[PDB]
């Protein structure tokens, strides 16, 4: 998932 | 009369068995709480008067003890989760929960902002909040036709409170919990005044901190159009949060991320991009690589607003963290676009800029960067310009920089490093 | 983001 979730 | 007063007497007259001189000691109590500067919660708890004032918010007939008292308790649960505690553990939620109904509204008001600073403190008291059943009472205070006939003030405040009820993760809060609020928070989102768009917008942004699932209640009640639209707002205190929504929204499944592209949201990122608010421009370029790491026909939407400019503007100067984020979009870009597009970026300049951040006193980065590189030599060897790009990548010395890495200590790097001089170089 | 609790003063 290239998708992060720095959040 | 009632200004001043000291613990002592305070207890003095809670304790006599004179109602009046109780509420006399009760508003004394709320005035040392309500002090500019350093509020003696503690000494108030010791003295034992939270059991007290609890007991008081029941004295129906007497409305103004239970307004003071509850203004007391509310300032006490303003403190840490130790204090906050005493208060909880004082059983003051069923009783705040009761005076929601209260027929003055300076008292239910007081009420909505206890129950505020209760959830507030976390997780546990949230969802014991959500227990007492305080979301119907709540809820049933904003039943009107136009929120603009409630106090204003006083709409802030429920917003606030409802904001807190969303707010937290470990858990998140209650699924049916959030269905229930949802209708009425995205009506607030529709609201005139920014105090209750920024709350309101704050409300949302924690429920779409979390998993897909969380994601899509949220964006299933159709409220990404209303957030990229405060995403322009001009109020700082309304685009923070907004963009914190948005910026989340994406972290989700590629038609999630949709949405708000087909909202329009693109078009706002050059203002973002180069916002003055550090801090925003952070969060921007965060959200900018959460959209380069996706779709290509959704990286070629970034392409076509003229974003990638703005990529490597942010890439070349602004703050180091801001850069990371840039990194990153970058490499995800390069990791998952076209060959032609890998090229307009490298046609835009981002070679250069992305070059001298390998000077970065940080490991992450300088992998996220010569993996952004590798990706984009792989896309040059399609086209057989390999040589091409290492006299770019040689004419600004960066080169220079990834002979130099290859020497670094992580391994992650060096072994990276060399991959590209051997394979591309040397 | 806007802190957790607020005190009436």
């Amino acid at each position: 998932m290239l998708k992060r979730r720095n959040v | 009369g009632t200004v001043n007063w000291s613990v002592e007497d305070i207890v003095k007259g809670i304790n006599s068995n004179n109602l009046e001189s109780q509420l006399q000691a009760t508003q004394a109590a709320r005035k040392l709480l309500s002090r500019e500067k350093q509020p003696p919660i503690d000494n108030i708890i010791r003295a034992g008067l939270i059991p007290k004032f609890v007991s008081f918010l029941g004295k129906t007939d007497c409305s103004p003890i239970q307004f003071e008292s509850a203004w007391a308790l509310t300032n006490i649960a303003s403190g840490t989760s130790e204090q906050t505690k005493a208060v909880v553990d004082g059983g003051a939620i069923p009783a705040f929960i009761s005076l929601l109904a209260s027929p003055h509204a300076h008292i239910s008001e007081q009420a909505v902002w206890a129950l505020g600073n209760i959830a507030g403190d976390g997780s546990a008291f949230r969802d014991l909040v959500i227990k007492h059943g305080a979301i119907d009472p709540l809820l049933a205070l904003l039943a009107v036709p136009d929120l603009s006939t409630l106090a204003c003030g006083y709409l802030r405040n429920l917003t606030w409170t409802l904001s807190n009820l969303c707010r937290n993760k470990n858990p998140a809060p209650p699924l049916d919990a959030v269905e229930q609020i949802l209708p009425t928070l995205v009506r607030l989102l529709h609201h005139n005044d920014p105090e209750v768009l920024a709350d309101s917008c704050w409300a949302i942004s924690y429920l779409t901190d979390g998993p897909n699932e969380r994601i899509e209640m949220v964006v299933k009640k159709g409220v990404v159009p209303q957030l990229v639209k405060l995403l322009g707002a001009t109020e700082l205190p309304i685009v923070t949060p907004a963009l914190r929504a948005i910026g989340n929204i994406v972290t989700g499944t590629d038609e999630q991320t949709q949405k708000v592209i087909d909202a329009g949201a693109l078009a706002v990122f050059p203002s973002l991009l180069t916002n003055p608010k550090t801090n925003i421009q952070k969060e921007a370029t965060w959200t900018m690589s959460n959209i380069t790491a996706g779709r290509q026909d959704q990286i070629q939407q970034v392409v076509n607003h003229g974003l990638v400019p703005f990529l490597v503007g942010v890439l070349s100067k602004a703050d180091f963290k801001t850069q990371k984020e840039a990194a990153w979009a970058i490499t995800n870009y390069t990791s998952g676009g076209t060959v032609e597009q890998i090229v307009y970026l490298v046609h835009c300049g981002i070679i250069e800029p992305l070059m001298n951040l390998l000077s970065a006193k940080d490991t992450k980065i300088i992998q996220v960067i010569l993996d952004a590189i590798s990706n984009i030599f792989q896309a040059a060897e399609k086209l057989g310009e390999t040589e091409k790009l290492s006299i770019m990548i040689e004419e600004c010395g960066g080169l220079d920089k990834i002979e130099a890495l290859q020497r670094h200590e992580n391994e992650s790097v060096y072994k990276a490093s060399l991959n590209l001089i051997e394979k591309y170089f040397s």
